[PDB]
């Protein structure tokens, strides 16, 4: 009898109280520790949506090591790299930036 | 003063445009989503996904701003 | 089916031998096939001008195809579906078919041919309520992309769109430059030069002219889509700027020497007018 | 009893605060008693339990075994959670209890709650099998 | 904004895909099909993206080394496997070109083929005697992204060539826990049915069977017994 | 009920007067004679009917088939009764009601419908049987009586509008407002037809646009048509049933009279032979030839009778004494005089007169205030 949507974040499961983890309340629970493959290529494909992408960009490799070594902000990594793309440098962005962003942070 | 955008799609935009469907299926819409992990962040990519999928009022937090010397703000705060 | 379709003759025992080809593939239990058979049956229909049958077929069609594999299939017939809407002119569920055309052929690449037919498509849509002609020059400008040099009539009626929706907001030195172009030098014809004439009645801001180009080439834009409304819609805009241009600083005067000078009858003058 | 947030880290320690007290309180019990009847009853979901054994390395303690969803024990506590809401007469609920097993006790409760948004939302005045079974599929999806 | 993709005359040129200009260039001067932009390519690259077959063709006429890579290691192959054009795969094969270039990743063409889906360019290319079993700097096949996307065609036109699928990542992870992670039960009864071993643990010690859910793990193992 | 049977009776109005089309109407009432029990209602109708001679022949079939059935529900009844349950016997009671509104018993739908009334578990299964009220209603056009369960039912309900429950609701008050005259208040009311679909309980998807097309085409004017029906795409989509309705509307539109009097005939025939659309057959069309010119004496104020007669094709003698009446009786405009052979109206009616709306409250606030003094001491 109302509209409204509320979300919730955490970085551990065994996150402990009495109060918001209770059954019959969250009705969706994602463990996500190790982000895969298909996650990594569609939040790949939402941020590139927008941002003009490139032929020369490989989605692989990006796809790939990432998953060995995975670091946390992501999108933010990205602004980074718009950051070094801001130097008019360069009209396209490249895998040179990404790989820079991912080494430098 | 594939899957995990899917399945928060479906939880987030599809209770949103639907409800009378949701009343036909007979299944009430899933109001939290949930995440995990230590390397995994999140908190902003996905708001500002739903954010750019869906136009409406989108509430972020800025941390706890109801800790203060006065504890009768709070309740009267969240409430309004 | 489509090489026979393409010859256009007897148009009435065609869908009688599509319903045959229907209950055969019925028959021998094809859905493929039947699902393809009534894709170009609702298509037949769209083009007999019928809403009824198309619609209800359609939809029991979309049915059975939402259930089913191949989603790339659906975005064609929920194109037609926007197209039969766009006939019926709904915005709502055209532009809902149209948000889950897009989602569904987000992740599949789509032919040049079926691709380009979605923006141009979109931009008849946003030109209808007039929303912004940017966005839109944008959409006919991308189709026009997706329709270059693959045909002659798609190409020629895509920078014939293009005209349309840039001529919408007015500006004839655009329609100029593209028309001094070389590119779509090859491409004019008899359908660009009635633009050429109401980008001109544009630009010398003439009414009687305009007349004479909705007079002579009338034989033509006797083809002329549904955007003729849109047409008289500038017409009528262009009137209205002549009528708060010449009558506002009189209070008082003598309606046929106003009208003199537009050399016009008065009546569907005094009809808008009171209108 | 608590399944939902801590600092594990701090609040280790800020539980550990209430563990003292209880600690303290059984040391005053243990020390002697000003009257009958007292008793205390705690509950823990998770490896506390056993961190419990090492602040109470086997000194005083009652242990029962708690099964989660065992059954005739999942019934008559159906029962009571259908004494409140409002249910039919023509419903099964042995079926619909012995349909998640190995799991726990919770998503029954989960059910019920459910069940009774499900009849407030599909505004019926009472609750159905297909209810409580649509109710299973729901609170099986996380698991 | 959009603009020229590189400072080069040639290149745009051949990116904008006019045959008389480019042909008046290199009649004018034929260094300039030698010379380098920023991102260490040439014309070539950019018209085999472009996917004009005249240019390219003229091009290969010239002699043009197809050998030559930028600062990332980027073949005109695998930007013909990107593009999606068979007749460009058809001239370089043509031409006698490495299938076994490798690029920053090390990733194969046939990475890129199975990544577009396209089922002639990897069937010419693992024609002209390339080895489906050679792995990446990641060490993954192509069987792995085939299995990702959900292509049956693809991992079915590999296996014509009787590729292993023996192949193990440096993650663990099989190409079968990539279809199970997919959800993909046709892909997965087939691979187990070609005699896929489900034995292979990963870095996270977990069985295909748990990576699977909805008890399709139960009946690949049925398929496994049976 | 929710059977055709119910529109198959509800044609006896046009089955009884005209004697045109007595033929089909006494074709498809005997043809439906032999379905949901027809036997009563016919039978009461019989004196607009045919003689006795082929009457009494169904009679005694339909008369045992009656008792047989409706003693078949007794038992069912009984079975039921004495039993722990209770949608069982709610449901026995509902269908046993609805064979009662089959065979035309007021009384016995009455006391049943009254009976399961009062064994309501909800609110909503209420609001079902004053449906299952308002649907009998239709045919035996009550007024106070079909408007009572509905103004009972209108408070405490909280369960918020639903899918075919509020929309049916909003048709049945689109229906009665059709009954009475009330326009304005009832323009919001068909804003609903985009969640319509097809119903053959009471009223057919088509009929009921054609039903709402007069108020709508009548009763609001090109401001209000502009905003809702011009704006909206539900016309644009079901003007493809009729070549009519888009003709009359763009007629209207553009104020052309030339083709709409020509075509004026079909709308007058279609107006009447109608069952609740008959009393008002009368009303509609001065209320549309007032409102047509007013409308056209909004924009002019010196009309020429060359221009005037040739736009409507009518004579100027019948303009004549019908602006004449327009005058005293229809009180829209200002004095007309004709000593110029040639319409000039004045019509200050903005000014002054804008300030003079409120007089006749003042007045009617002077007699009310007269009344507070009246009270005064006794």
């Amino acid at each position: 009898n109302v509209n409204v949507k509320v979300i919730m974040a955490t970085n551990r499961a065994d996150t402990l109280d009495p109060a918001l983890l209770r059954p019959g309340r969250l009705d969706r629970k994602i463990e996500f520790p190790l982000p895969d493959r298909r996650q990594k290529r569609l939040i790949f494909s939402t941020i590139t949506s927008k941002m003009n992408l490139s032929e020369e960009v490989d989605l692989e490799d990006y796809v790939a090591r990432p998953d060995k070594i995975s670091g946390a902000d992501i999108n933010s990594i990205c602004q980074e790299s718009g950051m070094l793309a801001v130097r008019e440098n360069r009209y396209i962005v490249l895998a040179k930036d990404f790989e820079k962003a991912y080494k430098t942070v | 003063p594939d899957i995990q955008k899917q399945e928060v799609r479906e939880a987030v935009e599809l209770p949103l445009t639907h409800f009378e469907l949701y009343k036909q299926i007979g299944i009430d819409p899933p109001r939290g989503v949930l995440m995990y992990g230590p390397p995994g962040c999140g908190k902003t990519m996905l708001a500002k996904a739903v954010a750019h999928h869906t136009t409406a009022a989108f509430i972020r937090v800025v941390g706890s701003e109801f800790v203060q010397k006065y504890l009768g703000e709070g309740p009267r705060m969240v409430r309004d | 089916l489509d090489l026979f379709l393409d010859m256009e003759a007897a148009t009435g025992q065609e869908v009688e031998l599509c319903l045959e080809c229907i209950e055969w593939a019925k028959s021998e239990k094809r859905t493929f096939l039947r699902q393809a058979l009534e894709a170009r049956l609702v298509s037949l229909y769209f083009d007999t001008k019928r809403y009824q049958e198309a619609l209800h077929l359609g939809s029991q069609l979309l049915r059975e195809l939402k259930k089913m594999d191949d989603k790339a299939l659906l975005v064609e017939v929920q194109l037609l579906e926007s197209k039969t809407y766009h006939a019926l002119s709904n915005l709502p569920k055209a532009r809902a078919a149209l948000t889950s055309a897009r989602t569904t052929a987000n992740a599949i690449y789509c032919p040049p041919k079926l691709q380009a037919t979605l923006d141009m498509q979109s931009g008849i849509i946003h030109a209808a309520e007039e929303k912004d002609w940017k966005t839109a020059y944008s959409y006919f400008y991308e189709a026009f992309e997706g329709y270059d040099s693959i045909d002659s009539p798609k190409a020629i009626t895509s920078l014939k769109y293009m005209l349309l929706c840039k001529i919408m907001l007015n500006t004839p030195e655009d329609v100029q430059a593209l028309v001094s172009g070389k590119l779509a030098l090859r491409y004019a014809g008899r359908q660009t030069e009635a633009l050429k004439c109401v980008a001109q009645a544009s630009k010398n801001r003439s009414l009687a002219d305009f007349e004479k180009a909705l007079t002579d080439y009338r034989a033509e834009l006797r083809d002329d889509p549904i955007i003729s409304t849109h047409l008289a819609k500038l017409y009528d805009n262009l009137l209205e700027q002549n009528l708060i241009r010449v009558i506002e600083p009189f209070s008082r005067v003598q309606i046929e020497h106003i009208s003199s000078l537009i050399k016009l009858s008065k009546a569907d003058v005094e009809r808008k007018l009171s209108q | 009893d608590s399944i939902g947030s801590s600092r594990l880290e701090g609040g280790s320690g800020g539980d550990s605060e209430v563990q003292r007290t209880m600690l303290e309180l059984l040391n005053q019990l243990d020390g002697f008693e000003a009257t009958k009847n007292i008793k205390v009853i705690m509950a823990t979901n998770r490896i506390d339990i056993l961190d419990s054994a090492l602040l109470r390395p086997g000194r005083i303690d009652r242990k029962i075994e708690f099964p989660p969803p065992n059954e005739e024990a999942r019934l008559d506590i159906l029962k009571i959670h259908s004494r409140k809401m409002n249910l039919t007469r023509g419903i099964n609920l042995r079926k619909i209890a012995e349909l998640m097993p190995g799991a726990s006790g919770a998503e029954v409760k989960g059910v019920c709650t459910e069940a009774g948004m499900y009849a407030l939302r599909e505004r019926r005045v009472h609750v159905t099998q297909e209810d409580f079974e649509m109710a299973v599929a729901k609170v099986m999806q996380k698991d | 904004m959009e603009g020229c993709v590189s400072n080069l005359m040639v290149c745009n040129l051949a990116y904008s895909g006019k045959l008389e200009e480019l042909k008046e260039s290199i009649l004018a001067d034929k260094s300039l099909a030698t010379r380098t932009d920023q991102d260490s390519r040439t014309a070539l690259h950019w018209a085999c993206s472009a996917g004009h077959t005249e240019i390219v063709e003229f091009l290969l006429q010239l002699g043009v080394p197809v050998n030559d890579k930028d600062d990332a290691g980027w073949s005109p192959l695998h930007i013909a496997a990107s593009a999606g054009r068979d007749e460009i795969v058809k001239a370089l094969l043509g031409k006698g070109a490495q299938v076994n270039a490798v690029n920053q990743n090390g990733c194969t063409p046939l990475h890129y083929a199975a990544s577009k889906n396209r089922h002639e360019i990897a069937v010419m290319l693992l024609e002209g005697g390339a080895n489906p079993d050679a792995k990446d700097h990641y060490e993954a096949t192509a069987m792995h992204r085939a299995a990702a996307k959900g292509n049956l065609k693809m991992i079915h036109i590999l296996l014509y060539y009787k590729a292993s699928t023996n192949i193990q990542d440096t993650e663990g992870n099989t190409p079968l826990h990539l279809a199970c992670d997919e959800e993909r039960v046709e892909e997965a009864k087939l691979l187990v049915s070609q005699g896929a071993s489900i034995y292979i643990e990963n870095k996270e010690e977990k069985t295909p069977l748990q990576v699977a859910k909805g008890g399709l793990g139960l009946i690949l193992k049925r398929m496994v017994e049976g | 009920p929710k059977n055709p049977d119910l529109r198959i009776a509800q044609l006896r109005f046009l089955l009884s007067l005209p004697e045109h089309r007595g033929d089909a109407a006494v074709r498809d009432e005997l043809m439906a004679a032999v379905r949901d029990n027809n036997m009563a209602p016919y039978y009461e109708a019989l004196c607009k009917s045919l003689d006795w001679q082929i009457d009494v022949d169904l009679l005694n079939k339909m008369k045992k088939a009656n008792e047989d059935e409706l003693k078949r529900l007794d038992e069912e009844l009984e079975d039921a009764e004495k039993n722990l349950g209770e949608s069982e016997i709610r449901d026995a009671m509902m269908a046993k009601a609805e064979y009662l509104c089959r065979i035309g018993d007021k009384e016995g739908a009455l006391t049943a419908f009254r009976k399961t009334y009062d064994k309501t578990v909800a609110l909503g299964h209420r609001l079902d049987i004053v449906f299952y009220l308002l649907r009998i209603g239709l045919f035996y056009m009550d007024n106070d009586l079909i408007t009572r369960n509905t103004e009972k039912a209108k408070s405490l309900i909280e369960e918020g509008g639903d899918w075919d429950r509020r929309n049916r609701l909003k048709v049945y008050q689109g229906l009665y407002c059709v009954a009475i005259r009330d326009f304005k208040q009832a323009a919001e009311l068909f804003l609903d037809t985009v969640s319509t679909f097809t119903s053959y309980e009471l009223m057919d998807y088509k009929t009921f646009v054609t039903y709402t097309v007069y108020v709508s085409m009548i009763a609001l004017e090109r401001p209000d048509l502009r905003e809702k029906v011009i704006k909206g795409a539900e016309i644009l989509e079901v003007l493809h049933s009729l070549p009519a309705v888009r003709q009359y509307l763009f007629s209207l539109y553009e104020c052309r009279y030339s083709v709409f009097f020509q075509s004026l005939a079909v709308v007058e025939q279609e107006m009447k032979k109608d069952w609740l659309f008959a009393p008002h057959y009368r009303y509609y069309v001065r209320e549309m030839r007032i409102h047509a010119y007013s409308q056209l004496l909004e924009s002019y104020r010196s009309l020429t009778l060359g221009y005037m007669a040739e736009a409507f094709g009518v004579g100027v003698e019948f303009i004549d004494q019908e602006l004449s009446r327009f005058i005293a009786a229809g009180r829209l405009h200002c004095k007309i005089d004709k000593v110029n052979e040639i319409v000039e109206t004045n019509r200050p009616d903005s000014k002054n007169w804008q300030y003079q709306e409120t007089i006749k409250k003042g007045d009617l606030l002077l007699n009310r205030v007269q009344k507070l003094s009246r009270v005064i001491n006794m």
